[PDB]
């Protein structure tokens, strides 16, 4: 009954900056007769396995990266880098196997970046899909930063909420971006009924929202 | 080079059984107590259980989460693992992987597989329709996307022309509404590349072994 504990549970830090990561067990981890402490520290980055970064405690796998290093003893450990960078986003995990195994709750290392405007795309509904009776009007909204970002749909010029999904990607590990996609799904009927599609993204980086916008009557 | 590959994942009726394999290559099998770990879509690691080499006589131990539900065995003969799932639930949902542990000596787990997931629902299997995206109107670079609309369970798989277009690409998580999942991907390539170059999104759905190419057409 090891109760594994990680603080924080998120943050963000620039690249070359250094960062702490803090790992608690409810019991020493400490090692009588080995005389090490069972405590092992995992990389994954977004949409991969993970990776095994140090284990009793302190000692770095080979192939991990020197920036790497894990400190700490009994109840008390930590995960520090020394100097971060762009690929070093993802969630790490601590883990006790002194009895049985138990992994921590994560955290989730952001990078923090210079604010950048998205690229805005937008594409009409595919033949194939309105021959078939659907219209989805898809808006990419590309590499961006920082994460909080705003989608206005206008059908004629007027706004529509109503059918509008948003997703958001990971943080990417090369540019330090997000990107997200906004989805307005209307039936073939209702979208044959007006022309001017537009796809309006209000991000801070300007007080001009970007627009896109496509007419039906252009395609 | 260490394999670990898990296999056996997919759709199944909440209350039923499932069991996956993992099968290992590139080291001495019978050395090695191996482990399952699960991770439920977008929480944390979950440690379920092991099986200890032949030194410990191959025997099992289990979190409380799953002791008396899940089975961990190992075939030495053709160095592989497995676990079988009971009784399942929704917490149950979850991508599982297979990892080498201890060998005696070294606390760590050196090695894990890219993982099954695993989705209990009573929701039936649905393939994608896979829509083009092409770009309207003049710069530098160019964005194209495919819409993957309409298909359940998770996962599916986008790649750009075979796997050839890699940076520059963007695919986002799916969102799940009425029990069918849509994602969407965007590629953003040179224009002196497209329509000049083909593109073409290439679309999986394992669960329906679905396979799709969608290229992009001005
Ligand atoms: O329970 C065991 O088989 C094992 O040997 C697993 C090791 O990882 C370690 O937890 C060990 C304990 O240190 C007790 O020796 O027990
Ligand atoms: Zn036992």
């Amino acid at each position: 009954d090891i109760v594994m504990t990680q603080s924080p549970s998120s943050l963000a830090v620039s690249a070359g900056e250094k960062v702490t990561m803090n790992c608690k067990s409810s019991q020493s981890l400490l090692n009588s007769r080995t005389r090490k402490n069972y405590l092992a520290w995992y990389q994954q980055k977004p949409g991969q396995s993970p990776k095994l970064l140090i284990y009793w405690a302190s000692t770095r796998e080979s192939g991990v990266p020197d920036r790497f290093t894990g400190s700490g003893s009994g109840t008390d450990f930590a995960l520090t880098i020394s100097s971060v960078q762009a690929e070093d986003l993802a969630v790490y995990y601590c883990k006790q196997s002194y009895n049985l195994r138990t992994f921590g709750g994560g955290t989730k290392l952001e990078i923090k970046r210079a604010d950048a405007a998205p690229t805005v795309s937008i594409f009409p509904p595919s033949s194939e899909q309105l021959t078939s009776g659907g219209a989805s009007v898809v808006c990419f909204l590309n590499n961006f930063y920082p994460k909080d970002i705003n989608v206005k749909w206008k059908i004629d010029g007027s706004e529509r909420a109503n059918g509008v999904l948003n997703s958001w990607t990971d943080q990417d590990s090369k540019d330090s971006t997000y990107s997200m996609t906004s989805t307005l799904t209307l039936t073939k009927d209702e979208y044959e009924r007006h022309n001017s599609y537009t796809c309006e993204a209000s991000h801070k980086t300007s007080t001009s929202p970007i627009v896109k916008s496509f007419n039906r009557n252009e395609c | 080079e260490v394999k670990l590959v898990e296999s056996g994942g997919g759709l199944v009726q909440p209350g039923g059984s499932l069991r996956l394999a993992c099968a290992t290559s590139g080291f001495t099998f019978t050395d090695y107590y191996m482990s399952w770990v699960r991770q439920p879509p977008g929480k944390a690691l979950e440690w379920l259980g092991f099986i200890r080499n032949k030194a410990k006589g191959y025997t099992t131990e289990y979190s409380a989460s799953v002791k008396g539900r899940f089975t961990i065995s190992r075939d030495n003969s053709q160095s592989s693992l497995y676990l079988q799932m009971n009784t399942l639930r929704a917490e149950d949902s979850a991508t599982y992987y297979c990892a080498r542990d201890h060998d005696g000596y070294y606390e760590r787990f050196a090695y894990w597989g890219q993982g099954t997931l695993v989705t209990v629902s009573a929701a039936a299997t649905t393939p994608p329709s896979v829509y083009p995206l092409a770009p309207g109107s003049t710069n530098s670079m160019v964005t194209l996307g495919c819409l993957v609309k309409g298909y359940f369970p998770e996962p599916v798989t986008v790649t750009w022309n075979s796997g050839s277009l890699s940076t520059g690409v963007h695919t986002f998580p799916a969102v799940l509404s009425s029990d069918l999942y849509t994602l969407t991907s965007s590629v953003t390539v040179p224009s002196k590349t497209w329509p000049s170059e083909t593109v073409t999104c290439n679309v999986a759905h394992p669960a329906s072994s679905t396979k799709v190419d969608k290229k992009i057409v001005p």
